[PDB]
RNA sequence: UGAAAUCCCCGGGCUCAACCUGGGAACUGCAUCCAAAACUACUGAGCUAGAGUACGGUAGAGGGUGGUGGAAUUUCCUGUGUAGCGGUGAAAUGCGUAGAUAUAGGAAGGAACACCAGUGGCGAAGGCGACCACCUGGACUGAUACUGACACUGAGGUGCGAAAGCGUGGGGAGCAAACAGGAUUAGAUACCCUGGUAGUCCACGCCGUAAACGAUGUCGACUAGCCGUUGGGAUCCUUGAGAUCUUAGUGGCGCAGCUAACGCGAUAAGUCGACCGCCUGGGGAGUACGGCCGCAAGGUUAAAACUCAAAUGAAUUGACGGGGGCCCGCACAAGCGG
């Protein structure tokens, strides 16, 4: 009777990958390249990119490799993925619309000996 | 107010079952209190007997079977809403002593053609 | 509210004379009440403790009516056409 | 009637299988028509058990308007009088050619009503304490008579709402946000002292909030006992010094049951019912923006972005405390010495 009279709302669930507006990946451009530190227990000099996405938003990605050349003005396709150390960001580069060097040899995303 | 009266013989009866009480008097009413009937006769017997003139009050007479009550859940009443119009979609639970109807035409439960009321189990 | 006048209006809302519970001698008592308090409140404006009990009467007159105008309209419209009311 | 495909069960054809296909089932639905009359509708008449009326009788800080008291503080007059004000974690301001706490005295003025005072009472809640009068509300209580479901709840709405604030005008003892000093401390913007305007008080109007709490919505029915208490009533050999049952409140334990536990336990957090309000991880935030209200202060309705993997409840062991209680040792001071 007070369901009857209003019934039960669900709660929607946003997207924690607000930008790429449900696509898997979608490319931008570099607008930095640089490195940051982790959240509190953990220590390291880690390679972020600032990128300007296509659709006009502007997020921050993670370069996952073991050395990468995403120099300034790269045109990186990035994906969903929280980088948990990093505070405030959401993305990964993938490996590959660009670079991939190094040896990996246990891959993706990699290079082929 | 007191505004659901056949859950008040039901509550009664669970009380005193949760008691050890032998007899629950109550001033209930025609054939709805007949389901006092369905409940002592696919059940038990009482007395039951409906025993005023103008406060007809009517007296089961529980007995305890041996231990602890034959009655352990009964309520599953309707009044608004909370209900059982049912076509036979009614009550299975062990398949026995099933579940007090309470509907157009006679109070029984499981054995005719079909057609939904309501009430609850001995056990 | 008196011994006397509480007697007097029960005396012509009777309706069969050992009556004084009808909807109609219950409106007459309460609606002479309401009047006779009516006094009280101009000259006492900050007695809300009482207002409440005048409420309770106003209340307890229109629930009456409301039963007795959906039940015989022609006692309704006697005891209306009295105690000036509506 | 619910197209066919699909899905499903049984088959047939693809070399098997996808896939293709036959037949069935299903499509929980809809409308029409015929029957039944346990029940929540409706219509007609009833009944008295819910609810209300008349009639006594008590109890009450229920409310409102006036008035009268008594104790104390302060401030004023006049008298008697002589050095002061050894608060406290410690001293600093008002006093003597102006008499100093002050008399056995008088007058004025506000404001609060000791004792009674009580797990007491009344009120819907907020609240209400002197006494008397007047005006008035509801309960409780006893029999009897009457009405005959007239009831319950309640989104909207509309009233009433501690304090403090706010206009507008009286009032102004005492107390006292602000603030002045005086102390205390690294500082002290505070806790302590001496003052002290708003405010507190009265009238009318506003606000509309509180840890507005029993952190527990209202109504109704049922479910072991024992011990108090308030207002009634009835029975008891009856002196009551009383006793018992019965009601409506207010408390202390506690069986069943429930509870995460604490605990609740006829004043349920048990057992059920009717209706309403509300909640959906923590922050952001009861916040922005809008609307409504307010004279203002602001209230009420009420989010998102972003952020974090937690916050949270209750109990357990420990450690700790400028918590408490017991206990001990040249720990505390007797006839030692840098």
């Amino acid at each position: 009777n007070q369901l009857v009279r209003k019934p039960r709302k669900r709660m929607v669930d946003k997207s924690d990958v607000p930008a790429l507006q449900n696509c898997p990946q979608r490319r931008g451009v570099c607008t930095r390249v640089y490195t940051t530190t982790p959240k509190k227990p953990n220590s390291a000099l880690r390679k972020v990119c600032r990128v300007r996405l296509t659709n006009g938003f502007e997020v921050s990605s993670y370069i996952g490799g073991e050395g990468h050349n995403l120099q300034e003005h790269s045109v990186v396709l990035i994906r969903g993925g929280r980088v948990k150390d990093l505070p405030g960001v959401r993305y990964h580069t993938v490996r590959g619309s660009l670079d991939t060097s190094g040896v990996k040899d246990r891959k993706q995303r990699s290079k082929y000996g | 107010s007191m505004q659901d009266p056949l859950a008040d013989m039901l509550t009664r009866i669970r009380n005193a079952q949760m008691a050890e009480k032998t007899v629950v008097s109550m001033p209930s009413s025609k054939l709805k209190a007949a389901v006092a009937k369905v409940l002592k006769d696919e059940g038990y017997i009482a007395d039951f007997q409906i025993s005023s003139e103008v406060k007809p009050q009517l007296s089961i007479e529980l007995k305890y079977f041996e231990g602890k009550p034959v009655i352990e859940e009964v309520k599953r009443i309707s009044r608004p809403g909370l209900r059982q119009y049912k076509s036979v979609e009614q009550l299975v639970r062990g398949g026995l002593g099933v579940s007090i109807v309470s509907t157009n035409k006679g109070v029984m439960t499981d054995r005719a053609a079909r057609a939904a009321g309501v009430g609850g189990e001995v056990v | 509210l008196s011994v006397e006048e509480k007697a007097q209006i029960v005396n012509e809302y009777k309706q069969a004379e050992g009556d004084t519970g009808s909807p109609e001698v219950q409106v007459a008592l309460l609606s002479a009440n309401i009047n006779k308090l009516q006094d009280h409140f101009k000259a006492n404006g900050k007695d809300h403790h009482s207002r409440r009990g005048l409420i309770r009467m106003v209340n307890q007159r229109r629930k009456l009516l409301d039963y007795l105008k959906g039940k015989d309209v022609s006692r309704y419209t006697a005891l209306i056409g009295r105690l000036g009311l509506r």
